[PDB]
């Protein structure tokens, strides 16, 4: 095809943007978010041994307001931006690696197959990250509908105990997500940096010609 | 998976499954036992019949005047290799005009089993051998493997349920040296008892022995001479 | 993947995994060591006792290729005795050709060349055994060479084959072996054998030692039982 | 197991009955119904160019249906009930013509497996065709109820009018599909009949 | 020992199909038969200055009156070189005369056939273009790995060979002197080749009444002046 | 030696057929049209030319037509590679006949001799079969003018008229109509073949270069084989042109 | 060279190779033969089309000797190898023995080739089955059929090709001591056996007969129509 | 299929030949040779990982004949195997054609050996590439390199091993500026080439340097004392 | 065969007449529908991307949309007529399937792949008509729930979101239909040799 020299620069500047974002993500964002989530694991909020005291029981009726768990809400505010930031930046890594696929050949695709296996592992993490985003919205849909169902049902009290399970399951997921997210940043650094040789240079270029 | 198809291909742990399957072929044969003293050597062979009306197979093969052997494994693989053992021993008396040293014969047995291993398309010989013989240095008990490994032995028991015999061979090993020909038969037949089931034990029909000695050439006994040997032996 | 099936088929990284797997089989073999000095070369091998039912002297691990050439093999015993006679045929054909004993460097080359010949063909299999070759002469002197399963020979002031090797090689580097005499070297060989073997997996063993040098008059000779027990007592001074 | 010459012969009569039915299916039933549905599609009721007349006006009890579409449904349904049962006759016949399991002569055996699966696939499609007919019965009645549930939105009446079109459009399509259900049934069983009823075996060797 | 080349479900040979696709992407090569001589101009490209141009030459003579060029694999060509030259030897052994080009290409193309049948061997990856001079009539032949040899007045081979054939179809016709045959072979070569054109980048040779001879870089530079 | 690389070409199909043999005839089915006609006063063999280019030479003789010996000739449809060996082997076989029997080979003996070689390669050896089908013409002292047809499977049979390659069934259908057994001579068969060649060939503008015609007849006790010159074929084109329209 | 085992055993012991070879035999053209008293009659259908193919090269009725002829059904290529090699060995027998070749002595050699080439290394099993019929000493006829597996058997009446079992059903029921009693009955019975497999048949049916020490004679198509003219 | 034996890929390539290229970098060494005016110099790294390893027995510089030097980059097992055959071919030249084989005709026969491995699926190619030097009496010094594919060409300087493009990049600095090539000044570029890419500054005992000159046509390896004289002076 | 010798010739209706009638559909009907949709792509109602300009006036705290219905009046017969002709293509391929045999499965595999792509086009037009029915169901439920909602201006304004989506999807459907019409003729005509004649039947009789 044919295109203007400015259109070449529009593509080149785009490739230069992904180069700086992918390199910064590997050598800056990854080591910073690993220790950041490691500090959140060391925070006394996630170190609580007794989960039964972390429940937020609500009255079951000019009715009074029915807030959620103050600790879970505050910890969801910490986990949520890490779920978005990790997901968004992995996508830039998925894009940057995908551009390194050369012209499709009929062989010597092992370096390309390595690139695919890296993308599949990132996609596997990306699905787990999206599952954490569902869990963040799960606590609001589950507890919200269950408390009002426990509000309209005064005969069956154990709905609130099911709401209490949503408290312990959330807090259990809160530390689990922060632990799993930190593991994800660690897996990304281990997969990308170690295989970076085959990611950037998938072909040995041994051609004798 | 894909690595058991032949001998040449090595497993990722560096093992050959076809050699293993050949070494497990020997354990599927009859259980025979043998022992030597400072003077004599006795090979006790267990004979099994294919059916009740069928006669007992021959597990003893005469090789040289001072040499005898018991076969455990595939029957025909022993036969082709017996034609090789006898030919080499006949070649010894054809060339050297002397009885072939039992250690030299077994070394030729291994060399014959080393040939199929390193080459593709050749199967190793899946028969095991317990061989005995007398020479200037006295009697010798040797054992061979389809893996081509061969050892020098005081006494051994090969086949199924052989450890109950080998345990017996360990406790009386001190006596095996100083006993005489009549006692070696008593210890040999009592060693065979441990490899045998709890129902059928000892009959002169399915049990045969052979003996080589100082001035005594290798001689095979079957029934008539074995009957007094079984007499006077508790189990 | 199918790339490691035959030795004639290269890996995607340009390697032969069939030769590698033959090397992994050597790592399961018992430990054997050797050391060369000005007086000669000292051999030692750990011979594991498999059962009490085996006669003394059985499963001899000290191989004699030629009058002045000793050998110690760690690996598959089947391929060991094969190459053993083949190495003797090369030394015998040498004498049948040039009328004297083949030098150790020339013998290690011809043997290693025949080891590498089976790595090329897919219709055969490479050797699963590794060994060392010592020799001594008045014109050459003490020499020690080791051939791997890939058929490559390297000159060594000392070497270790079998399971434990790198651990025994570092213990040899901690002391100068050149000025020593074979009488003092066998004291260190038995000392290393007791260090390598402990009771965890294996049960019992026997010391098989061999000498070549001035003491043996330049000829390959096994160590007698009298000196072997005395050499153990020197190692029993410290181990015990 | 022992052999009973009476009851087992009656089982053989049952197999020969399906053989006679299959012969009547291929020779008479199949080709005559194919030409019958071909002229059935030529009916001007199925050739209607204007579906606006087929829209049933709803008064929003004063609730009716399109008599043309319902009668066309009542004309198609017995042809669907005929193709399903005649297919079950073929399905059982194909299974009873499969010999015993052996290693040799398995070429024709694998052929009988594929042909048998083609009729199970048709049986699933035939059940889905009649299900859509009963599906529009519940969807149209509920859509009219939704129109009366909210006597304001006109999209519900347009939905019923779209369902009236969806019914009639599917009628002409199913008539072609049931006619194909006959043609595909007839073609496959006619293409495996002559030497393919007993494709293998009954040869072996002279000695 | 089993044949690696078999018939496809469509009847074509699968192995030789990739052989023809291999020579299609080789080094661009063109040739022209005009008047009393045939011009052979090929492409020798070196990746670096360290490469010595006098050590390796792509245009090689078969004999005095015959010469050959190629587009395809390097190693398979030298095997063709030794066997075709030995075939000309064994020719001169029996017949004690210079070999005709028709008989030379015929029995050499039969060698390409042998490996489409015999087992454990791949077919040749080289498409040979043969030039010859016999009885005053010039010869230009074209052979591919399939073993079928043809005859052409002018043709093209290697990368972008379709363009070189169409260009000579338009430009080239009869009544062209050997001097015009060189300058026409250069023009069709300027189209397929990309970049600056020097005497080292192109290797040219001709065959005439005096036999097949390779052009020196000095006289090639004279033809680079248009 | 690895048994994974062996396709085992001797495997029979469940219907008792050979795969490599059936794939050979399919490759022949794509070859150009070649036909022949047995006539009273001579034999006629004509064929088309699929390769057409302005830069072609063709300074030789015919393309798919070869000469087996003085008294015989053949055509070719199939892979030109396997055709060269068969043409060599046929000539070797026909010459080995001249060794022992020192007489012109009967047209029946030369056919069954090559076919025994074709079936030997499909029987054993592991080598692929041959992808060429051959027609044979000639004269012998016993049966006279002869026309034969060969298949790569080794099967052969006598024919008064036949066709191979592209448009084979179309020409055979016309041979069942116009051809008159024991009536039309070599002269009438020449005009008939040109008629069949023009109608069965969908490519228009038939020229003396695009087609080839060869005749073999016995005159005054000597077998006369010749290939019509392009001008002589152009004269036949002028004759058929008037006949056609 | 090419050396490997072609025919190999299966879990059931049957040989897929040999079985597929017999399938090609079943798809061959129908050929039949019947032992008379002093005569034997061979016949085969021919599938000639449009007077094009010559009738000289089609003949499937071959003679191994003056007293021994044969007919085959199967691959026409494999038959030409067996017939030639059988004639080479049959006359090599007359080199070893002045007396002629008994039909049983050539049959054992022929079927033996199908034994060797089936189990031989790299070779291929034959896809043909042929009827070797001839006259022994004293004029006693013999009829033998081979098998691609290598077995052979004696038959008073036998048939091969497609519908070979159907022809045997005719032979099994209609062959008695009354059958093949004279020349007129032997000729009619062989024709009547082929009359069932007639499909657009007409002149296409080919027949041959051998009588005592007389050589194999081919009965022309005109007398075929005369013997088919009497069906009552 | 195309990736197991040597046969045409869908694009017409050979993957077994490409893996033979990838087998060169598996050696873990880097060599360089520069063709000078009157001289030819090879510089390679001498690796002695073990203290017990004898340095005199480990040499990467090989002698094909008197006037021809050699260095091997690739699999060590394949390297020493080709050199033995290279000496078998070099001696076959003199036994046939009468004179010392030139470096061009020597690389041709060695390349033809790799051609047989490529076309035939029976034998695998060697994973070693040979770099040969020498001085021809007509055209002067001759330095050539042969890859396992069979391609060889005249090189003003050679590069092999882990460092290839970067080694050539430094060699482009010298040839483009048209530097004067003498015995010392080629050793100046050869040591600097390998030192700057690996960031080492090789010691005399860490390397071995073969040299050949017009005045000294016999190939000889420089002594550590001379290498040190060519080190400090070159520093 | 023991089959009735009558009505067997009725297969020539669909194996010859409808067969050649489906032939005319390939090079005549299909390209006629390609240029037909090319005129439908000129409609400005589908070409407008503006939410406010596309959506109809909505009285909610009940008017419908006849502008989309006029577009549906063009789209609905196009997805259905294609679906009817695809059924004819399935039958057209069904008669070309040869009998059971070992070899010559290359052309048979082509018939399976092409017929599966016809089922794919049939699935797309079913999803088109399903979405067309969803325009009345979703929007009908949208404005019905919107009529009940007053203080909520979110869900009330989101009703027009599917109103714009209807126009953009219908134009995408027409573009897909033209691709379908082109792919049907392009795929069939390219493989036409092996689809109509999957077996050349040049195998010698060897009799």
């Amino acid at each position: 095809v044919r295109l203007s020299g400015e259109a070449r620069k529009q593509v080149e500047v785009f490739r230069q943007n992904l180069f700086q974002e992918a390199e910064e993500f590997l050598y800056r964002f990854l080591p910073q978010k690993i220790i950041y989530l490691n500090q959140l694991l060391q925070e006394d909020s996630l170190n609580v041994a007794d989960l039964t005291s972390l429940r937020a029981p609500l009255d079951i009726p000019k009715c009074g307001f029915l807030p959620g768990n103050e600790k879970v809400l505050s910890l969801l505010a910490l986990v949520k931006p890490e779920v978005w930031t990790l997901k968004e930046k992995c996508i830039l890594v998925i894009t940057w690696i995908q551009h390194l696929i050369p012209k499709i050949e009929d062989g010597n695709d092992f370096g390309v197959a390595i690139q695919e296996k890296v993308l599949e592992r990132v996609n596997a993490v990306k699905t787990k990250v999206e599952a954490f985003q569902t869990t963040i919205s799960k606590y609001f849909s589950e507890r919200g509908d269950a408390v009002a169902k426990a509000s309209k049902e005064t005969h069956v009290m154990d709905y609130r105990a099911l709401v209490h399970e949503r408290d312990e399951a959330a807090y259990g997921e809160l530390r689990a997500m922060v632990l799993d997210l930190r593991a994800f940043y660690a897996e990304l650094y281990h997969i990308i940096s170690s295989n970076l040789e085959k990611i950037v240079n998938p072909k040995g270029e041994e051609k004798p010609s | 998976n894909q690595y058991d198809n032949d001998v040449t291909v090595w497993s990722p742990q560096g093992r050959i499954h076809q050699i293993e399957y050949a070494m497990e072929a020997v354990k599927q044969g009859s259980a025979t036992v043998g022992l030597k003293s400072k003077t004599h050597a006795v090979l006790v062979a267990l004979k099994r019949a294919q059916s009740e009306l069928a006669a007992h197979q021959k597990k003893i093969l005469h090789v040289d005047n001072h040499i005898g052997i018991s076969i455990a494994g595939l029957t025909a693989d022993a036969r082709l290799l017996c034609n090789f053992m006898r030919q080499e021993c006949l070649d010894s008396r054809f060339v050297f005009d002397r009885p072939l040293p039992v250690s030299r014969l077994v070394s030729l047995i291994g060399s014959k089993t080393q040939i199929p291993t390193q080459r593709y398309g050749r199967r190793p010989y899946g028969v095991g051998l317990l061989i005995a013989g007398y020479d200037d240095m006295g009697p010798h008990i040797f054992q061979t493997c389809p893996s081509a490994n061969y050892f020098d032995c005081r006494a051994m028991s090969i086949g199924a349920r052989s450890q109950s015999a080998r345990t017996y061979l360990e406790r009386h090993m001190s006596e095996f040296m100083e006993c005489n020909l009549n006692e070696l038969v008593k210890h040999g037949l009592r060693a065979l008892r441990e490899t045998l089931p709890a129902e059928q034990d000892l009959t002169t029909k399915n049990v045969s022995i052979g003996i080589v000695g100082k001035d005594l050439e290798f001689t095979i006994y079957d029934d008539d001479d074995v009957s007094p040997f079984l007499e006077g032996l508790e189990e | 993947t199918g790339y490691d099936l035959s030795a004639s088929t290269f890996s995607p990284d340009g390697r032969v995994f069939q030769v590698e797997y033959a090397m992994k089989a050597v790592e399961n073999s018992s430990t054997a060591i050797g050391i060369r000095c000005k007086d000669g070369v000292v051999f030692g091998v750990e011979k594991l006792v498999l059962s009490k039912l085996y006669e003394e002297g059985s499963n001899k691990r000290l191989f004699n290729v030629d009058r002045h050439v000793g050998m110690a093999v760690a690996g598959l015993l089947a391929d060991a005795r094969s190459l053993a006679d083949i190495a003797r045929e090369e030394a015998s054909n040498f004498r049948s050709n040039f009328g004297y004993n083949i030098p150790l460097k020339h013998l290690a080359d011809r043997v290693a060349m025949y080891v590498h010949a089976y790595t090329l063909y897919s219709a055969v299999r490479p050797f699963g055994c590794s060994f060392m070759l010592g020799s001594y002469s008045v014109n050459d002197g003490a020499q020690l060479y080791m051939i791997d399963p890939s058929g490559v020979s390297y000159g060594y002031w000392g070497c270790a084959i079998g399971k434990a090797r790198q651990a025994a090689k570092t213990e040899i580097e901690k002391l100068q072996m050149k000025e020593m005499t074979c009488r003092d070297v066998v004291k260190e060989v038995a000392k290393i054998i007791y260090i390598v073997h402990d009771e965890v997996k294996d049960k019992a063993f026997e010391l098989e030692l061999s000498w070549v040098g001035e003491i043996t008059n330049g000829r390959h000779e096994i160590v007698p039982k009298d000196v072997r027990e005395e050499a153990e007592k020197y190692a029993k001074e410290s181990l015990k | 197991l022992r052999v009973q010459p009476e009851a087992q012969a009656k089982v053989d009569v049952f197999r020969e009955d399906l053989c006679t039915k299959t012969e009547n299916l291929l020779g008479s039933y199949f080709p005559k119904k194919i030409s019958e549905l071909d002229a059935f599609l030529k009916e001007p009721a199925l050739n209607e160019a204007n579906l606006s007349n087929l829209k049933a006006p709803l008064d929003i009890g004063p609730v009716n249906c399109n008599e043309k579409i319902v009668v066309l449904l009542q004309r198609l349904k017995p042809e669907i009930k005929d193709v399903i049962e005649q297919l079950n006759l073929v399905t059982t016949w194909l299974q009873l013509q499969i010999p015993r399991i052996e290693d040799g002569n398995n070429f024709g055996v694998a052929v009988q497996e594929k042909v048998f699966e083609l009729m199970t696939s048709l049986h699933t499609k035939l059940e889905g065709f009649h299900t859509q007919i009963s599906k529009y019965f519940s969807e149209r009645g509920d859509a009219v109820t939704k129109a009366a549930k909210q006597p304001h939105v006109g999209d519900y009446r347009q939905l019923v009018h779209e369902l009236d079109e969806a019914e009639y459009r599917d009628i002409r399509l199913m008539v072609m599909e049931i006619r194909n259900a006959y043609a595909v049934l007839y073609d496959i069983i006619l293409k495996n009949f002559e030497k393919l009823k007993k494709p293998r075996g009954e040869t072996k060797g002279m000695i | 020992s089993f044949s690696l080349t078999t018939f496809s479900p469509s009847g074509k040979l699968v192995q030789i199909e990739y052989a023809l696709a291999a020579v299609a992407g080789g080094a661009p090569s063109v040739g022209i038969k005009a008047a009393n001589g045939v011009v052979l101009a090929t492409e020798k490209k070196q990746k670096s200055i360290l490469y010595d141009e006098r050590s390796v030459h792509k245009v090689e003579p078969i004999t005095k009156h015959i010469g050959l060029v190629y587009s395809g694999m390097g190693p398979d060509y030298r095997v063709l070189v030794h066997r075709a030259r030995k075939l000309a030897q064994q020719y001169y052994l029996v017949y004690q005369e210079p070999i005709p080009t028709a008989q030379l290409v015929q029995r050499v193309a039969s060698v390409m056939q042998e490996y489409t049948q015999s087992g454990g061997v791949r077919p040749f990856g080289v498409s040979l273009l043969i030039c010859g001079w016999n009885e005053g009539r010039p010869y230009l032949f074209q052979s591919d790995p399939s073993g079928a040899y043809f005859a052409w007045k002018a043709t093209a081979m290697g990368k972008n060979y379709v363009n070189g054939k169409t260009f000579l179809e338009k430009r080239y016709n009869e009544d062209l002197e050997l001097e015009d045959a060189i300058h026409t072979a250069i023009l069709t070569l300027k189209e397929s080749f990309e970049g600056q054109m020097t005497e080292d980048n192109i290797e040219v040779g001709i065959c005439n009444e005096a036999g097949f001879r390779r052009l020196t870089p000095t006289e090639v530079k004279d033809y680079l002046a248009a | 030696m690895s048994r994974r690389y062996d396709s085992r070409t001797t495997i029979f199909s469940p219907e008792g057929r050979l795969y490599q043999v059936e794939y050979a005839m399919e490759a022949i089915g794509h070859a150009g049209t070649c036909l022949g006609i047995l006539a009273n006063d001579g034999v006629l063999l004509a064929a088309e030319r699929r390769n057409i280019h302005k830069l072609l030479d063709e300074v030789f003789f015919s393309e798919k037509i070869y000469k087996l010996n003085e008294d015989m000739a053949c055509s070719v449809a199939g892979i030109t590679s396997d055709a060269n060996v068969l043409t060599n082997e046929l000539r070797l076989i026909a010459q080995r006949y001249l060794l022992q029997y020192q007489e012109p080979i009967p047209c029946e003996q030369l056919v069954t001799a090559l076919c025994d070689i074709k079936q030997a390669y499909t029987q054993f050896g592991g080598k692929r079969p041959f992808g060429v089908s051959l027609l044979y013409i000639g004269w012998d002292k016993h049966y006279g003018f002869q026309l034969y047809q060969s298949d790569p499977s080794g099967n052969y049979g006598g024919w008064k008229a036949t066709c191979i390659g592209n448009n084979s069934a179309a020409a055979v259908s016309m041979l069942k109509q116009d051809y008159k057994e024991g009536e039309m001579t070599l002269k009438s068969a020449l005009a008939l073949a040109i008629k069949v060649l023009n109608k069965t060939m969908d490519v228009s503008k038939l020229s003396a270069e695009k087609v080839e015609i060869a005749t073999l007849t016995r005159e005054n006790g000597k077998t006369v084989i010749r290939v019509l010159k392009q001008k002589e074929v152009e004269q036949l084109i002028k004759k058929h042109e008037e006949e056609e329209a | 060279s090419y050396d490997r085992a072609i025919t190999v055993f299966s879990p059931d012991g049957h040989l897929f190779q040999v079985e597929y070879a017999q399938e090609a035999v079943k798809k061959g053209s129908t050929a039949v033969g019947v032992r008379g008293k002093d005569i034997v009659v061979l016949g085969v259908e021919k599938k000639s089309v449009a007077k094009l193919q010559d009738e000289r090269t089609v003949r499937k009725i071959c003679a191994l000797d003056d007293n021994v002829c044969m007919a085959f059904a199967g691959l026409t290529a494999d038959a030409r190898i067996v017939i030639n090699r059988a004639r080479v060995e049959c006359q090599s027998h007359r080199l070893t023995v002045e007396d002629p070749v008994t039909v049983e002595y050539i049959t054992r050699y022929i079927a033996s080739l199908k034994q060797r080439y089936t189990q031989s290394n790299g070779r291929r099993p034959f896809g043909i089955s042929a009827l070797i019929v001839g006259f022994d000493f004293d004029g006693t006829p013999r009829l033998y059929q081979t098998d691609p597996s290598g077995t052979y058997h004696a038959w008073k009446a036998n048939a091969i090709g497609r519908g070979a079992k159907s022809v045997r059903e005719f032979l099994e029921k209609n062959y008695t001591d009354e059958a093949i009693e004279t020349d007129d009955l032997t000729i009619k019975l062989v024709i009547k056996a082929l009359l069932e497999v007639v499909q657009s048949g007409g002149k296409n049916i080919e027949l041959a007969v051998m009588r005592r020490d007389q050589p194999l004679k081919i009965l022309n198509p005109e007398e075929i129509e005369k013997y088919v003219a009497e069906i009552e | 299929f195309d990736r197991h034996i040597t046969i045409f890929s869908p694009e017409g390539r050979l993957y077994q030949v490409e893996y033979a290229f990838k087998a060169i970098n598996q050696g873990g060494l880097t060599s360089v040779a520069v063709r000078g005016k009157d001289c030819a110099v090879i510089v390679t790294q001498k690796k002695v990982p073990d203290k017990l390893l004898d340095s005199s027995t480990v040499t990467h510089l090989f002698k094909i004949t008197e006037n021809i030097g050699c260095v091997m980059t690739g699999m060590t097992a394949d390297s020493r195997s080709q050199v033995q055959r290279a000496r078998y071919e070099a001696a076959n030249w003199k036994y046939k054609y009468g004179y010392e084989i030139p470096v061009d005709m020597l690389c041709k026969r060695i390349a033809d050996i790799s051609q047989v491995y490529t076309q035939n699926a029976e034998m695998r190619p060697l994973g070693c590439c040979m770099i040969l030097i020498g001085i021809d009496e007509e055209q002067g010094p001759q330095v050539y390199k042969c890859d396992p594919a069979g391609y060889y060409c005249g090189f003003k300087a050679t590069a092999a091993g882990v460092k290839q493009t970067e080694s050539t990049s430094f060699l482009e600095k010298k040839v483009k500026k048209k530097f004067d090539w003498t015995f010392e000044q080629t050793v100046e570029t050869a040591i600097t080439c390998l030192s700057t890419v690996l960031s080492i500054d090789f010691k005399p005992s860490e390397i071995e340097v073969g040299v050949v000159t017009v005045e000294n046509p016999k190939f000889r390896i420089l002594t550590e004392a001379e290498i040190d004289a060519h080190l400090v002076a070159l520093a």
